[PDB]
């Protein structure tokens, strides 16, 4: 025969403006990337489940441009079919194509490209405009192989996806050392879903578009 | 993502409120239809090649620029990808309907989709009229099919146009 | 938001192709499902209040001592906040009954649950007592598959809570 | 190979997660249209050859140059092919109506497709017609739900050949 | 993956035939239970936390040893360790119960484990009893539920079984 | 594009590193040979229409049923069509000639051919038979290097259909 | 990065020259002080956990809508990141007094902070306030420790202060 | 293991370079804080007993609910574990004393700590306790550095419990 | 990693027990030698150049061959290699010194290093030589440094021995 009973109906009451939760998802169009669904080769893996990590990395690995028949990159994914080489192997040779190099690279400036580079090999935007330096001298040394294979190589690509996973959006949340800028760069790197990174407009590709964040005073507190 | 049962949901949570009996009804009448709502889904994703091989035709014979030199639908290349973009807004329209909601149409494919067809220099307009091309068509099978039970489809073939159109409106 | 039909969308959806009859056939099952589901959910929207008040009181007679000077339990906005969160669990637990999947739980209830009550020192286990004696009453206004699908979602939290 | 059940438990396994109500709602689907299914590939599997042989013909009908001498509808052991593809065909529709899911489809036919009929220039169009004459006979062995399942994986088809 | 109907289309592919009217009513059977069958799975998911944690605490009142330090379960990340494999072990069962085939079970979740297990210096022989402990209590649950229409659900309680069992050889 | 000189510089470019002779050597190469090309072109931009009438014509004889009505060689409009088409062929095979490289061929024509022809279902063979027949004709206004060079490149195009 | 040594350094180079002498003298007393400074963050990070959630109760106390159906804290998930992200800005803050230097708190953790707040949406007023009642709770650890020396701290309680302000007014 | 030698160690490791004199200021730091950290040790090794009666002894004042039939305080197996559990804790913090860096307790005691206890149920809450009622104890037997230390760790676990 | 404290930590450990008073004079009396142990690393880091570059010299003046077209050593790529790694190596050593033991030694360094040297064909006679080679000119500059308190580092310089020769033998 409980009685008493304190109302509680104040608490239930709601906020003076209120959003649905993953409001600010559907603003700024992130939902889709926002949480990112990760996708991993198994093993003894299906014929259907392999053409689902192709599709997956083709769409993140190239930019989201269209990759048409002719595109496709035959001996690459043949090997990993019949597990010869890794996802992390797969995502190299790919990333070393006579197709990225002619959309990213060839039109690009080597901060466009750079910065392009973070996004598709790891999804964060470049933190700072250290790491664009680091990554403009290697190449500058030892040239674009070893530029490429320095992301992929890389500890935190390693950490968050180290083999057998497809790299996602890790950007648009907060990553442990982000900094922010993160938040705010991704923003300008990631277009819609109906974007993507082409040059197919005008033959060059734009220009850096995070050069002059990266080099942002504090605004006076 | 949403859909017409999660997104009264959320009506109701801001509100702070269990579910209204009358928002129930919706609810309740919605599931009625499902039969009716599946088998409109069925008939576009049946006839899917067709719907898009047809509008093509109709686009092409009316914007014959389109497939000229200089145009955007030449050559080979760019008239592929006009052939794939198509289809991807189809292939939404089709999800949006089952799901009895605009929102997954609107934010994976619409978004973005204006300002890139900008900077491609491709013409938002002739794409809207495709869109609608498709849309005529698409109504035709799923307001005309056999072998399935004879009723009233119109309520669930109006809410097909509006998808069409939210797609013809944001991409023009 | 996870239900049934937002899946199958998302499934197609990722490989690139049109809703086929294996989703359909999904779709289906959550449709045909429903029935039972919505009887369910207008039987816990009813008496919910009833069932609050008789799970916080459980809480207490569970564990006395919160109801003591200088704990948790004790004081009246304690108390209020008590009520309350178990208002929620219900009414989220309602909703994803209509929405025919877990979903609304997930990204209401679940997501962050162990961290907040980690924060605020919240202990799972009074949750649970709220939930399971829940499940005893619901088990008496309902009956068959209506009742088979109340337990599932409660049990889901549970499961999520310990 | 791609069923309701193996996706359910993909999506699930992935996630890393038990399965849920969520996709116990699924599977309920694929088992309650199973009745239907099943009873459309008994009615196929029963009629296959006469449908074959009706197809092939058609073909014929349609395209009447192929049956001319230098051509690939000529001479018999082509005919014999001819045959046999289309069994195959209707096979494997048989096969995804009881799996429930196209699959079995997607695996033996659809992946390769293209460019095997690339190279021995086996035009699609063929195909098609065989199909849906194909479509035509079925739809008299069957009415309602069976039916409309049997046209779906016949549709399916089609649309990966065109 | 794999389950009941795909390998059955598998194994009639290789004859190169139509499914013998015999295989058609193992799998016609195989829908009729299919109700019991999704009840099964139900119970375990529903009750999964506790199975584990009941099955743990026997584990560890018989091997007292395994907390002790230079045991195996010792210090508490191992013990962590410990729980979330043989919560994934669960996990798979369910699967394969729902599936009604082993297959997913053998090739994700066992393939390779002894040999990890071995490897690490884990006993064998204990991981196995912790499987058997869990088997227990699972049937436990799957074999005594509330609301449910009563009826026979042996059948599947014996593929339970044989499942956690596949689990416990390939392991010890 | 793909021209012996673009690319003499993209692998230049990809090392990092001036042009030394290796790359040299190999623009030279393109250079020496461009007379011959440059002198092919000039030969089949003076016959152009001469050569596509052939060809077309050639076409319809090999598959005369394309003319009967119904069909798609039937009717002016496809005729045009027909004619354009062959047309860009040629006008690409010259680009390509004097650019020294597929790279025109491979942009224009190459890069989706395989989509554009199966969604219109134009049949690769009938290109090809145009191509060929061409080949014919050019393999009597040129001779030695020229022609070679002209050949190529037909070729190269008639792989790609195929 | 940087830091008050590093920094003193900086300056001296543009000049070109050697350390003034006088310079030399900010840095030696730095030093003798350093033990203080030590303290000082030890008690911070020694009561992380308690600021923390201090400062929390209190925040929504305040602000009561926050903790509302349809505020930013609510739901779960919502509230778990502004307790992670008050954590956070604590983190660098205690970073900063160690170094003897803003800049680290500044560039990883203030820079940009507040825009990324106003894209979610998320009430800047409100992180500020959050900011505040941290400091003071912590201030309170500082100040306030046993098994110390006892001595005077204020130097550093107010540079302490400082950081947390510089946070506060960049957010806001 | 987490100790100022093994970082500076792992850091110059990382950048491929050998140890500077930036290093070893650091590792200097290590050693001669040692002499209070080792003195610590030795004054906690001697008490420990001691001190663990008394904390969980604490543990049951606090919480009287839990010597109650039915509770987990209750019978002694549980006062055993009790009791082992708080040696542990201990035995940690001395080593970690010793090691000169956190390494011995995160690896041991705070790597799995919350699933370890929500898995049995043991409430953070009680740890913290005992600590808190040791480290008053402790705040006898020493003073100066050597004090300050232990408290450093001790809190640590606190940090890492709640 | 370990290093000799963390080590007898965990030996402590696995018996179960507080440390022994025994081995607490053990530590006691290592962290006395800190100062002597400090200088003996900063010795080698400080002549590190030198020290290969010296003994490379005297390697090559004795095994002409490796210099010579078709030997181990040529051509300059080569070379550069054999440099590189006698560096490493020297870098391991320097850190354990430093440690307290070999452990980091063996698991980063030596682990896999001879079957690397096998694979390529590179004679691990050869290196374990370059080795000593190191050896005995490190210890040169261990000592007889410059500016340091006179004393006895005997009971250093035969660990660093000890190293010195691990990584000779597992190579070899
Ligand atoms: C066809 C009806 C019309 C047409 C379209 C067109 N689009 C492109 C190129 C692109 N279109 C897209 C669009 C999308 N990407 C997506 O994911 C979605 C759905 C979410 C869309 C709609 C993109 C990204 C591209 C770029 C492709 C690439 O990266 O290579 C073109 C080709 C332009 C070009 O030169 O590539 C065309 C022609 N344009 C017309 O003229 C038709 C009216
Ligand atoms: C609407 C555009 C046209 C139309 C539709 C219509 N359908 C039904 C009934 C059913 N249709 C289905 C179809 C499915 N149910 C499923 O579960 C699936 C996926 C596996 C499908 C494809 C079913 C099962 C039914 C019930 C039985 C039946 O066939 O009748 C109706 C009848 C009304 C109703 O409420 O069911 C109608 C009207 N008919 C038209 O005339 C429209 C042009
Ligand atoms: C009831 C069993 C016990 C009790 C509960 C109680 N809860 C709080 C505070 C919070 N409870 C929650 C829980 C939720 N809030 C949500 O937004 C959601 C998701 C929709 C849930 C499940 C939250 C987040 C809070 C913290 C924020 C707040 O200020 O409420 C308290 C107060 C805790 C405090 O330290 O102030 C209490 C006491 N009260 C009882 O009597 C039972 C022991
Ligand atoms: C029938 C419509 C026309 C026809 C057919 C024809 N087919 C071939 C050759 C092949 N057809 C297939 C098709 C399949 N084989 C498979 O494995 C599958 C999936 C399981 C299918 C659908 C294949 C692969 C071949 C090539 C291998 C082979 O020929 O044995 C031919 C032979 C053509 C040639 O050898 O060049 C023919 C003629 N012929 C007719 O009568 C119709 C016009
Ligand atoms: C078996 C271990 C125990 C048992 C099972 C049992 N169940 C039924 C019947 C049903 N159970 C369900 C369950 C579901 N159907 C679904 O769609 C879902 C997921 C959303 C579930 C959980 C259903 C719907 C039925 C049919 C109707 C009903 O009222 O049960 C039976 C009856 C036999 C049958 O197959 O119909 C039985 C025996 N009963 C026991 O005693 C076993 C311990
Ligand atoms: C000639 C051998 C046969 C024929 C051809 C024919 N072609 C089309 C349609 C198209 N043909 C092309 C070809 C190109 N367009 C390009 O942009 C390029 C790259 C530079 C090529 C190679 C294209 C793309 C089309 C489609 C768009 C269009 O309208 O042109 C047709 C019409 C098909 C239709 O469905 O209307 C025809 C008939 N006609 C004949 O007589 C031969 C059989
Ligand atoms: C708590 C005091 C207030 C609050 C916080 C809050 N934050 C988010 C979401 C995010 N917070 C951040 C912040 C950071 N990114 C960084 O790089 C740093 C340090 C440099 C911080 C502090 C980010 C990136 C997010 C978005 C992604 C994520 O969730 O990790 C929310 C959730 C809002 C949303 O819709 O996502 C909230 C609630 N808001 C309040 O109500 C308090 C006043
Ligand atoms: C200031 C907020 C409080 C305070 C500080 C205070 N500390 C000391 C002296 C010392 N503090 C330390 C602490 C450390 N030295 C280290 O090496 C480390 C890192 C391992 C710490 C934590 C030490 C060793 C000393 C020297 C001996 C001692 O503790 O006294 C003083 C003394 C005066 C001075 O200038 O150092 C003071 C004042 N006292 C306050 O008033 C607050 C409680
Ligand atoms: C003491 C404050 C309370 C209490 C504790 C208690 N603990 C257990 C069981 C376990 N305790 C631990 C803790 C550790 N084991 C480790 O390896 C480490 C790292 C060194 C720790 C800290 C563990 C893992 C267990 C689980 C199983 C085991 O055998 O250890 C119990 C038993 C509870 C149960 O469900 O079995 C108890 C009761 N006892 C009291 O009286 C206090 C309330
Ligand atoms: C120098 C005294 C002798 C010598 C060395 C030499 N080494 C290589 C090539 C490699 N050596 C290593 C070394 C390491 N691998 C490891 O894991 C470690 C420890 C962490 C070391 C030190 C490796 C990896 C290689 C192969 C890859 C590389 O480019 O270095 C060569 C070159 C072999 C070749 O054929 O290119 C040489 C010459 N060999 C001599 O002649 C000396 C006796
Ligand atoms: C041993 C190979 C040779 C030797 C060593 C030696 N050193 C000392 C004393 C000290 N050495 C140092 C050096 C450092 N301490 C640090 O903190 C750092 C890093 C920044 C270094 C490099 C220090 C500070 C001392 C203490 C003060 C002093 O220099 O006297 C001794 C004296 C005995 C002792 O252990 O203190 C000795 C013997 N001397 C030899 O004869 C060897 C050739």
């Amino acid at each position: 025969e409980p009685k008493r009973v304190a109302p509680y109906a104040q608490y239930l009451t709601p906020a003076v403006e209120a959003t649905p939760d993953a409001a600010a998802q559907t603003k700024l169009g992130i939902t889709a990337v926002a949480p990112d669904q990760a996708v991993e080769l198994r093993p003894n893996f299906g014929e259907a489940e392999v053409q689902a990590v192709i599709r997956a990395a083709y769409k993140q690995i190239f930019g989201n441009t269209y990759i048409l028949e002719a595109d496709r990159v035959v001996i690459a994914e043949s090997l990993l079919r019949n597990g010869s080489i890794s996802v992390r192997e797969f995502v190299r040779l790919l990333a070393k194509s006579d197709l990225y190099r002619d959309r990213f690279f060839r039109t690009a400036s080597n901060n466009r490209f750079i910065e392009l580079n973070f996004k598709h090999f790891l999804g964060r935007a470049p933190y700072s405009q250290a790491e664009i330096g680091e990554h403009f001298n290697r190449y500058h040394k030892s040239g674009y192989d070893a530029e490429i294979d320095s992301y992929i190589d890389s500890d935190e690509y390693r950490r968050v996806f180290g083999e057998n996973t497809v790299p996602y959006f890790r950007g648009f949340k907060y990553q442990v050392g982000q900094a922010a800028r993160g938040f705010d760069q991704m923003q300008q790197l990631f277009a819609g879903d109906a974007g993507s990174d082409t040059d197919r407009g005008i033959g060059a590709q734009p220009a850096a578009k995070l050069t002059f964040p990266l080099s942002r005073p504090l605004g006076v507190t | 993502m949403q859909d017409a049962f999660t997104k009264a949901i959320v009506a109701a949570d801001l509100r702070g409120s269990f579910l209204s009996e009358q928002e129930l009804n919706q609810l309740t009448n919605l599931v009625k239809e499902s039969n009716k709502r599946l088998d409109a889904v069925n008939a576009i994703t049946g006839n899917a090649a067709e719907i898009i091989s047809d509008a093509a035709h109709k686009l092409f014979a009316e914007q014959t620029d389109l497939i000229r030199p200089g145009g955007n639908a030449y050559p080979n290349r760019r008239m592929a990808a006009c052939l794939r973009d198509m289809e991807i807004i189809l292939r939404y329209v089709s999800y949006a309907l089952l799901a009895g909601d605009a929102s997954v149409l609107e934010d994976r494919c619409l978004n973005g989709l204006k300002e890139t067809y900008v900077a491609l220099g491709t013409p938002t307009r002739s794409v809207a009229r495709a869109v609608q091309l498709m849309k005529e068509t698409a109504i035709g099978y799923v307001n005309s099919p056999s072998g399935v039970t004879r009723g009233d489809c119109s309520a669930l073939v109006n809410e097909a146009a509006t998808y069409f159109d939210k797609a013809a409106a944001s991409i023009a | 938001m996870k239900t049934v039909i937002t899946e199958v969308i998302a499934s197609a959806d990722s490989q690139g192709r049109f809703l086929n009859n294996t989703e359909l056939q999904a779709a289906n099952g959550r449709f045909q499902r429903a029935t039972a589901s919505m009887e369910a959910a207008r039987a816990l929207t009813s008496n919910a209040d009833s069932l609050v008040k008789g799970a916080v009181q459980e809480v207490y007679n569970k564990f006395p001592y919160l109801t003591q000077p200088g704990q948790m339990g004790y004081g009246d906005t304690n108390q209020a906040k008590c009520a309350r969160d178990i208002s929620h669990y219900l009414r989220f637990i309602t909703y994803s009954l209509v929405a025919g999947g877990t979903g609304p739980l997930d990204d209401y209830i679940v997501a962050g649950l162990r961290e907040v009550n980690r924060t605020f020192n919240l202990s799972p286990s009074w949750y649970i007592e709220a939930l399971k004696h829940i499940k005893g009453k619901v088990g008496s206004q309902l009956s068959g598959q209506p009742l088979t699908e109340a337990n599932a979602y409660i049990d889901y939290c549970i499961n999520a809570l310990s």
